[PDB]
RNA sequence: AACUCUUAGCGGUGGAUCACUCGGCUCGUGCGUCGAUGAAGAACGCAGCUAGCUGCGAGAACUAAUGUGAAUUGCAGGACACACAUUGAUCAUCGACCUUUCGAACGCACAUUGCGGCCCCGGGUCCAUCCCGGGGCCACGCCUGUCUGAGGGUCGCC
RNA sequence: UUCUGGGUCGGGGUGUCGUGCGUGGCAGAGCAGCGCUGCGAUCCAUUGAAAGUCAGCCCUCGAUCCAAGUUUUG
RNA sequence: CGUGAGCUGGGUUUAGACCGUCGUGAGACAGGUUAGUUUUACCCUACUGAUGUGAGCCGUUGUUGCAAUAGUAAUCCCGCU
RNA sequence: AGGCGGGCUUCUGGCGUCAAGCGCCCCGCGGGGCGCGACCCGCCCCGGGGACAGCGUCAGGUGGGGAGUUUGACUGG
RNA sequence: UAGUGACGCGCAUGAAUGGAUGAACGAGAUUCCCACUGUCCCUACCUGCUAUCUAGCGAAACCACAGCCAAGGGAACGGGC
RNA sequence: UAGCAGCCAGCUUAGAACUGUCGCGGACCAGGGGAAUCCGACUGUUUAAUUAAAACAAAGCAUCGCGAAGGCCCUCGGCGGGUGUUGACGCGAUGUGAUUUCUGCCCAGUGCUCUGAAUGUCAAAGU
RNA sequence: CGGGCGCAGAUCUUGGUGGUAGUAGCAAAUAUUCAAACGAGAGCUUUGAAGGCCGAAGUGGAGAAGGGUUCCAUGUGAACAGCAGUUGAACAUGGGUGAGCCGGUCCUAAGGGACGGGCCUACGCCGUUCGGAGGGGAGGGCCCCGCUCGACCGAAAGGGAGUCGGGUCCAGAUCCCCGAGCCCGGAGCGGCGGAGACGGGCGCCGCGAGGCGCCCAGUGCGGUGACGCAAACGAACCCGGAGAUGCCGGCGGGUGCCCCGGGAAAGAGUUCUCUUUUCUUUGUGAAGGGCAGGGCGCCCUGGAACGGGUUCGCCCCGAGAGAGGGGCCCGCGCCCUGGAAAGCGCCGCGCUUCUGGCGGCGUCCGGUGAGCUCUCGUCGGCCCUUGAAAAUCCGGGGGAGAAGGUGUAAAUCUCGCGCCGGGCCGUACCCAUAUCCGCAGCAGGUCUCCAAGGUGAACAGCCUCUGGCGUGUUGGAACAAGGCAGAGUAAGGGAAGUCGGCAAGUCAGAUCCGUAACUUCGGGAUAAGGAUUGGCUCUAAGGGCU
RNA sequence: UGAACUAUGCCUGGGCAGGGCGAAGCCAGGGGAAACUCUGGUGGAGGCCCGCCGCGGUCCUGACGUGCAAAUCGGUCGUCC
């Protein structure tokens, strides 16, 4: 909510943080093995908690 | 005529959470949050039901920075007791003191 | 003509089979070491470009030291690196140093980065109060000793 | 796909509901201003008027348009 | 004992509850009484209709017909004489 | 743990707070201290029970409150 | 065969396992009457959304092989013999 | 002086004339009614997802325990804890189910309870 | 020689693929339509117009819990958004939440839970104001201060000092900018001003305005009183007040909204005919000063029966009414400072990324109402229901103490003003027929605030303005059967249907009449049974003020 | 390991149009010899009535029944100081 702690919201950060698309230089310095990020969450499919 | 909204995050019709409308120099009619009513004291005899005159009806804080003069009269018990139940207890407290004088 | 079925060729769908193996499983051997000097675990953070994992802790993808002796690498690029000869790239080892917050977690508490006290230092104040910043401390139980005490509890001397 | 033929409007017939807007009235419970004038549901005349009527009603021959070319077959 | 993916649930035939009788009791009743979810067809046949199909092609296409075979239907009463 | 044991408040919906007074002593007219006021002595704070309640442990009775289990077979179902 | 008022040797009514009664009350059970109505005689017509057709999109239950019948026998009711 | 003049202000009620096709709560909103029987007095509550009822509750009535070293009950346990910030007009345990009118007979059985070492049966310990 | 050694079955396990199958289906809440722009591409995006719905218990505007970047701008149209897409709550790249006075923080409510003690073989548990040698603040220079003290946690709806007006952004806002304040804390000089401070009595200089010596005052003052003055010393201790009291009803004061009257001003709409017409806009913050208005078992004078005063109702009076004159409290209303400079409305000029600026005028005069809400008062009603604690703040009692000796001192409840400081955390957005939960953009579920015009008793239903929206996971063409629904309609009969009047049909508002059996006398009752109802033109009655 | 659903209790907050019948108390006018009565008005009581939001979920045994929904939808209906 509007209302939150410090906490949750430091929580919240990282959780935001981590939600970012892989680097294209990766893409390139791995030959394409890693291609997507297999951790990317949707705030409407996955719940954090 | 305009439905205005609450102005903080409370929002619900509590103790604290009163309004009223009051219309700025933008031609808006606003609401604008008031404190709650204060309350003049009461007699420490108990039993005058009326409350004390001459005394200001503020918070109980607000009497910090207010001046002396304006929480209480220049009687003898001025502020904490009614004229009447003073002068009651002057003649009982004279009146009795004289019935032991009797004894002896 | 179509449509349906059968057989074979080719092409799809699908992933079997075979070959491969820096993994597992099992047995044996040598050691057999955590922690209030803050452990295990957890949180957050750290790369020029970095999400994850791994590695580290505001000195954060590593510092010093020693051995090794020319690289790191995706693209950069730039090295108090290289013609080491301004005693050293990297790696390994690791006797120096460092190691945020929670956690037995330790001022009191925690769905709070909440609320305190003592001492010392610098500044604002210069009239030592107050304000800000920095550092050292303040949990519980128990042992030895010191200090300060308490009770006609048992006495001594007046 | 031109002895022409086929549509769209219009006209007439038919039928349905029911007397249109406007205008006129010394019709109108009345009422208000200076006989007159204004307000006033309704009523009367114009007015069996008005409206709509094949989209699956009937007949015109008045008006104005249209005539092209999918696929396949011995 | 035709017929609940045809219906209606009245009865019976879960769980609620009342009475009578029975049982020390929990409970029983082939006794009475009240309230109690009735699910799915788009598949294959059957049937009802609806396109179309002999394709072998000097046959294509149209009109007028014939008919195998299948269905088949009328029933009963009153009044007058 | 506020007056226990032994030889001064009833007329009123006032007031009551570390002693006035007296005695004695110590310092620089100004301060301080002590005793009486406020009796003396004592072994438990004051009351109510009291070797009975109660506690520990054996013993008998009660105990579907609770636990475990059982509740034969044949059979024109 | 229902409802109500009576009759009572009542399989098996009965007195706080409460008897009798009861104004008001009830989305409780039941009977009759008035009004009303397509519940019915006896079905017909109109409308909206579907079904239907089409562009796009696009499942599931289910499935031994499968799917015309009569009789016979058979595990005593075949689809196959 | 059986009060009058001026000015201002709304919103309702009653009656009457006229009038349209006897239509007028014109849409909308919006109780069918009556005579009786059964059950429960009533309001309330209940099987979330088949049973909203006649079931449960209820006020009323009646019985039962207990004066605190107590009644009822909890905890492995502290003579700890609940009723209890309580004290019989109270708390705890039951049946009936408002009001009206009544509530009959039976204590043999089962159960509860009282009497008592004055007599049988009768453990451990002791003799 | 050693085995994890041979599959068609086990409603076998895992993975994959068919028939059904281009099938069921994309059918809840009235609606779309024409043109244009962008674009490879348009029923679906955007703009304009037309026609409609939600109709203020909204399909509107803001929050709590929850979500956690979904918020905002640009770009893309692979996947996803059950048709499409030039669109998105999708994807990609950037950006965004600013506080002394909003809330957390602070207080204790239920309750949780340490300490002492007891218990448990033990990890630990019981218990919570009781229980221990539980007191580490205050004062007098070394005395004495403390029983109510039992740590502490526990409310983003309880208690709780103090921020409001205008402007600004692509997204922020009581936080930023401007303007105007306020509260709390801080001061041996706490920086000034004022208060405390009013002077008398004896002799002389003296015929004077004044000046010399002594002595004595002075911790304010006014009013008969309620009580008022800018201040107006005061400890321990005590007492009291506020914080801090339910639900319901009647009435009154004030705002907001609505309505009415200006033949008011400024724009707009309508004009075929009429319409001095219709619609929109006409303003003032916190704080302070003053005054209306409301309330008062508040004071003084006085004295009541022929009792009087008074409310919608009540209630009040010799324990003292009525009347006359005063006091205090609440004032969120009006005037003024703020403050018109600003904000809206209209007009003109300059200008097209400094341009995105400068000027003019206006912002007016009244009325009431069974109107609706909010709020402040006041009088009641109900209870075998009495409807919170604490932090914190204040007054009084108390007179221990301190202050100077003739002009000041002690002390000042700012007492007029000045000086300094106010840390930490939350702050975007959604808040629900697509940002929460239910596997989803799920006809479900989820706590509140604001709330207009007409009809009407109504916050009912129907229609409209502000605001919002495209009909709720798709378009087009048909109108067969059979369904769901419109609670569609119906000749004659009227329950003959059926287990059964199931279903829906009649009745329905309001006014005036009229209402039985039975009953616990309350009821039954809107019993039953009748009449009236539109429109228009009049009449009569019900008021206020001078 | 769970009282984010639900059952009960406690603390602290919020909410519940418009109408109807109309009880005690009071005022006035009539009847009385007193006991005490009658009419109108006032007043606004209630686990009172119609009824919106709310909260519930009767009937149609309607819709739906590989649904919008692992319990929902529509009309009707209970209650609403
Ligand atoms: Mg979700
Ligand atoms: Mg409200
Ligand atoms: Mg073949
Ligand atoms: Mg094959
Ligand atoms: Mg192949
Ligand atoms: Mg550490
Ligand atoms: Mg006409
Ligand atoms: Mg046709
Ligand atoms: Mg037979
Ligand atoms: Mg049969
Ligand atoms: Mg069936
Ligand atoms: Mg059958
Ligand atoms: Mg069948
Ligand atoms: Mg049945
Ligand atoms: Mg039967
Ligand atoms: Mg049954
Ligand atoms: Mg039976
Ligand atoms: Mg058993
Ligand atoms: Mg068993
Ligand atoms: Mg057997
Ligand atoms: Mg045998
Ligand atoms: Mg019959
Ligand atoms: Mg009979
Ligand atoms: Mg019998
Ligand atoms: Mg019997
Ligand atoms: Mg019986
Ligand atoms: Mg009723
Ligand atoms: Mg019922
Ligand atoms: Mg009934
Ligand atoms: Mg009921
Ligand atoms: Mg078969
Ligand atoms: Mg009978
Ligand atoms: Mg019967
Ligand atoms: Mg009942
Ligand atoms: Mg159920
Ligand atoms: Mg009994
Ligand atoms: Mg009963
Ligand atoms: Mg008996
Ligand atoms: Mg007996
Ligand atoms: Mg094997
Ligand atoms: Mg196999
Ligand atoms: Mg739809
Ligand atoms: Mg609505
Ligand atoms: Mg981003
Ligand atoms: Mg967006
Ligand atoms: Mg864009
Ligand atoms: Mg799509
Ligand atoms: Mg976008
Ligand atoms: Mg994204
Ligand atoms: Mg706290
Ligand atoms: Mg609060
Ligand atoms: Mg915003
Ligand atoms: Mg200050
Ligand atoms: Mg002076
Ligand atoms: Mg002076
Ligand atoms: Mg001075
Ligand atoms: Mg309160
Ligand atoms: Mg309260
Ligand atoms: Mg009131
Ligand atoms: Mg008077
Ligand atoms: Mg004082
Ligand atoms: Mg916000
Ligand atoms: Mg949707
Ligand atoms: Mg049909
Ligand atoms: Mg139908
Ligand atoms: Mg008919
Ligand atoms: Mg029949
Ligand atoms: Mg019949
Ligand atoms: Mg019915
Ligand atoms: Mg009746
Ligand atoms: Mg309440
Ligand atoms: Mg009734
Ligand atoms: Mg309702
Ligand atoms: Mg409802
Ligand atoms: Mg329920
Ligand atoms: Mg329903
Ligand atoms: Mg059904
Ligand atoms: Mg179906
Ligand atoms: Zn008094």
């Amino acid at each position: 909510a509007s209302h939150k702690t410090f906490r949750i919201k430091r929580f919240l950060a990282k959780k935001q943080k981590q939600n970012r698309p892989i680097p294209q230089w990766i893409r390139m310095k791995t030959g394409n093995k890693i291609r997507y990020n297999s951790k990317r969450r949707h705030w409407r499919r996955t719940k954090l908690g | 005529v305009q439905r205005l909204t609450y102005r903080r995050r409370l929002s619900y019709n509590t103790a604290s959470n009163k309004t009223r409308l009051s219309r700025t120099p933008g031609n808006r009619i606003v609401y604008l949050y008031t404190k709650k009513t204060g309350k003049s004291p009461k007699s420490a005899c108990g039993i005058c039901p009326g409350r004390l005159r001459g005394i200001r009806a503020v918070r109980p804080q607000v009497l910090m920075r207010l001046s002396k003069t304006k929480k209480h009269v220049s009687r003898a018990y001025g502020g904490s007791m009614c004229a009447k139940c003073v002068r009651d207890r002057i003649k009982r407290a004279f009146l009795i003191e004289e019935q032991k004088i009797v004894v002896k």
